[PDB]
């Protein structure tokens, strides 16, 4: 197992009363696979994978990566945030260069400008590896924080809701320039996506979790398509048809009722 | 016809000479209480469309011609929903709607308009977030709102500029819902611009998609054969709702490889 | 009772503290033979009774305490920054409407506007010619730019989206004019109605020093070349005097900013 | 391809000399009332042409100079003061603002010495250093160096949540996140912090040096009006401009070096 989170929860304690924002979760990750969550707002799924990065407090428990358990956030479980995470006044190549010369301060500069190049041209960022983040698109910026993740060779990318104030046109395309990478590093992946037909589309075994004032694993629904996927006969193939209506079944009448 | 857009093309005269050009050609009969929605490639042009109808822009030739008259002006019986959060953060939830209902309701009696954006404030849901100020709101409840001030109105036609773009596709799911439940009663003929399949074979009489390019046509107004009392629980269910969804998908991956050309045109 | 010893501790405790060191370091500086400013001992002890303890003892054409010439600078800013106001803003949206007159008197009303509070007081008080107005005058001149270059920005500043749904709606006029331009643009006018009073205190405190009269500018620098026994002790009071009631002038406005702020 | 220049002639070019127009005859139409001291455009540009416009940097008396050096007297105040602020200031606002033990306690005992006028430092300042030349400098440094030590606190403080959340990942803490995360963003909060910094410097120069008389603009706008002549209201007018147009180019000299190293968005 390269991941195990078992028994944990965490209690806010409040004037107001002690809250509980994550109930009791467990489930394993192997080696070589995605995984995908889903929740209305306020579903503590956004809570689960600061708990796991690091950036929370594991209470009444505790994650047992690679048999150890999480210390402080690190250059191996690097997390794609929100709001794009990008440095405004550096250039793409510095900006990639920050991780790679932030956990290697031991291979001389002679590796460095040639590791990055490796890790930011196989995402097509060649032609824009001087611009700066003030005239990149919403939807470019992020192919710089996959490529600063995935430089530092991480353990686990967690990813954080990527595309999650996209447009469809370079929504669609952003995947295609994840299974191709990722099938090279073969780095397990953890993602929050508020999108059902993205689950289904990269999630390799999608675990959906409640709403309310507690939360745990409502479903570990697994997806059974081959893993080269396309995204055309998808669709044609009538598995696809009641797999994506159960997840709206269980995640729209049960579970979570934000309205 | 309710509405006769017909011949409605726009020409944008770019300053540096280039004289853009958007809107070629564009024919609709849209009905009485039928739901219609625009569908396109992001750059076919569908605001700039929604806009001509709701009167901040002119067609440079021809022109609609609302319930067989010349639209001149924007109007308040054609009251629109912005992408943009068009709240007024000065004002709470309450005073937003009764600034709509004071430019209709120019008379009658101010007792009355007290009770009629109550009732109007609650429908559409809240019930709770009235008397709470628009900075402080959750992004979808913003919306939410934003509607209430439109059919607040009570307007002859009800354009929906994409609201829903701000929004992640789990709000949006939980909202697109909620418009069932208004137009089941009440008399509406909404214009709604979208990019997301999903809203346009759920809420939709009559998708109407565009041609990406200069020459964005009609396409093919494509009819979605399902009952009126549509519920999302329910509706996907029915075997042709995934049939028709392949299809605008299809049709949009198209414009996809055209789009491609038009850039290899300039660019490679 | 979770203010007395949870909150106490990160307002009034560590300000004291570090005001307490701040007058022993003070203290220990006078043991200079060549400092000539007396310690705290000194000008806190050494004027006690004449000005802190009892304001408010007029004993001549100009002997006055802190009272009666706080309250005599500060008279002259409400009586003046006053037109500066009514007569800042309305000037200040009437320009900026249409960006046609925006663009002609933009170059006037900033080169103007970066020139010195009491520059102004030469010609100022060379047409008045006489102490009150040419003073008052320089209060309305020092504190209108501040204002007016932030009406004017924030009238130009009014988002599209309030716009949209004003033209949308058959709403223009007067009814336009109190529901979505003018309250979009009070958030700009308390920032610069803020800056105002702050660059108008400063002249009319600096101006004064020059026209004489009754009040801080002719009490501060009044002792300052009369050399006399612990003659310094009495400006360290003023300048303390000061700058605290000019922090009670832009506190007063960021509280009444935050109560009808458009948030 | 010169119709560029002509695009915006019309635009933000003539516009603003039309506006001069009619404010000089308003101002010229007005010097016909007898009870208008002041002199018209007319004298205030013929009277004072000669020896204050033709010739500048001109020396001919012990403390006259011309009008030349008295604003570049001035500016060399400025520069050797505020530039100890400049240097001195960020120094102390950036180690007191990054603990926050310290920024806590003394804060709000700086916000006073903040709002002093510049002019109330000058009996104290004047009466310390017990000089002209090296008093004027004091006033300018401690009144230069509130507006950037209290502004710049604010910059280290409020860095984005989300910057300091890609140093956590990163493992980068110690001297090398300080260059890397801090300072780089509370850059446009000190420029933003030293554009203030210096029209208060500039406000506090060319009234600091007329109650100590010296050589500079304020002791020769004084200095030009307690001796009434016919020409004696031509220079308080000709060189206020001067002081507003040079106040202009120092407050905007600042955005422009401030808007090529600033951090842009």
């Amino acid at each position: 197992n390269f991941l195990v989170v078992e028994g944990v929860s965490k209690i806010y304690p409040t004037p107001e009363g002690p809250y509980t924002v994550l109930d009791g979760i467990d489930l394993k990750v192997r080696e070589g696979e995605f995984v995908c969550l889903i929740g209305h707002s306020g579903c503590g799924k956004s809570t689960l994978l600061n708990m796991i990065s690091g950036f929370n407090t594991p209470s009444e428990g505790v994650v047992l990566l690679q048999d150890k358990p999480i210390t402080e956030p690190g250059p191996d479980r690097m997390m794609v945030f929100q709001n794009y995470c990008l440095l405004p006044w550096l250039n793409v190549f510095e900006n990639v260069y920050l991780a790679v010369d932030a956990v290697f301060p031991n291979k001389p500069q002679a590796e460095k400008r040639a590791i990055v190049r490796e890790h930011l041209a196989m995402v097509g960022l060649t032609e824009a590896a001087e611009k700066k983040p003030s005239q990149i698109s919403g939807g470019m910026k992020q192919r710089v924080a996959i490529a600063r993740a995935l430089s530092i060779r991480p353990q686990v990318l967690i990813l954080d809701e990527p595309f999650g104030a996209l447009d469809a046109i370079t929504k669609e395309e952003l995947q295609e320039e994840l299974l191709q990478i990722w099938s090279d590093h073969q780095v397990t992946v953890l993602m929050i996506t508020h999108d059902i037909d993205e689950a289904l589309f990269l999630a390799d075994r999608v675990v959906m979790m409640t709403n309310g004032p507690a939360a745990q694993i409502g479903e570990i629904l697994d997806i059974p398509f081959d893993r080269p996927r396309n995204r055309r006969r998808i669709m044609e193939d009538p598995k696809y048809y009641d797999l994506r209506n159960y997840a709206l079944d269980f995640l729209f009448n049960r579970f979570a009722h934000n309205e | 016809t309710f509405v006769e857009i017909d011949h409605v093309d726009r020409i944008f005269d770019l300053p540096n000479g280039g004289r853009y050009i958007a809107l070629k050609n564009i024919e609709l009969k849209i009905k009485q209480g039928e739901f219609v929605s625009l569908i396109g490639h992001s750059g076919c042009g569908k605001s700039t469309l929604l806009n001509i109808i709701a009167g901040l822009d002119r067609a440079s030739i021809g022109g609609v011609t609302l319930e067989g008259r010349e639209i001149r002006e924007p109007s308040p019986d054609r009251m629109v929903v912005f992408q943009n959060y068009s709240l007024l953060p000065w004002l709470t939830v309450r005073e937003n709607v009764a600034l709509a209902v004071d430019e209709v309701y120019q008379g009658k009696s101010k007792g009355e308009r007290r009770a009629i954006i109550e009732e109007h404030i609650d429908m559409v849901g809240l019930r709770l977030a009235a008397n709470k100020r628009p900075s402080e709101l959750s992004g979808g409840m913003k919306q939410r709102v934003a509607i209430a001030r439109a059919l607040a109105t009570r307007p002859k036609l009800l354009l929906l500029d994409e609201p829903f773009g701000a929004l992640d596709a789990l709000t949006r799911g939980s909202l697109q819902e909620q418009l069932m439940k208004i137009c089941n009663e009440h008399q509406i003929t909404c214009v709604m611009v979208t990019h997301d399949v999903d809203e346009a074979l759920l809420l939709s009489d009559r998708v109407v998609m565009l041609t990406n390019g200069p020459e964005a046509h009609i396409g093919q107004i494509l009819e979605v054969p399902i009952s009126r009392p549509r519920q999302r629980l329910e509706v996907v269910k029915h075997p042709s709702y995934y049939n028709l969804r392949n299809e605008i998908i299809y049709f949009l991956n198209q414009q996809k490889l055209a789009k491609k050309r038009q850039t290899q045109q300039a660019s490679a | 009772q979770k203010a007395i010893n949870n909150f106490l501790w990160k307002k009034v405790v560590p300000p004291l503290v570090a005001l307490g060191i701040f007058l022993v370091i003070w203290q220990l500086l006078c043991l200079n033979p060549n400092f000539k400013l007396p310690g705290p001992i000194e000008t806190f002890s050494e004027t006690w009774d004449p000005f802190i303890i009892n304001p408010f003892f007029d004993n001549g054409e100009s002997d006055k305490g802190l009272g009666w010439q706080i309250l005599s600078s500060l008279g002259r800013v409400g009586l003046g920054f006053s037109l500066a106001a009514i007569a800042g803003i309305i000037l200040g949206i009437l320009i900026g409407v249409n960006p046609l007159v925006y663009n002609a008197v933009d170059p006037i009303f900033q080169v103007l506007r970066t020139v010195p509070p009491l520059a102004w007081l030469p010609i100022s008080l060379a047409a008045f010619q006489q102490a009150n107005p040419s003073a008052i005058f320089v209060i309305f001149i020092t504190s209108i730019w501040p204002i007016l270059l932030n009406t004017t920005v924030g009238v130009q500043q009014i988002p599209q989206d309030y716009i949209n749904v004003a033209k949308v709606l058959r709403l223009k006029g007067v009814k336009y004019f109190f529901k979505i331009v003018f309250p979009a643009t009070v958030p700009y006018i308390f920032t610069g109605l803020r800056i105002g009073i702050g660059l108008s205190w400063l002249a009319i405190v600096a101006a004064e020093m020059l026209v004489g009269g009754v009040g801080i500018g002719s009490f501060i620098w009044d002792a300052y070349n009369t050399t006399t026994e612990t003659n310094l002790s009495e400006i360290i009071l003023a300048l303390i005097y000061v700058g605290l009631v000019g922090l009670l002038l832009d506190r007063l406005v960021g509280f009444v900013a935050s109560k009808v702020v458009a948030d």
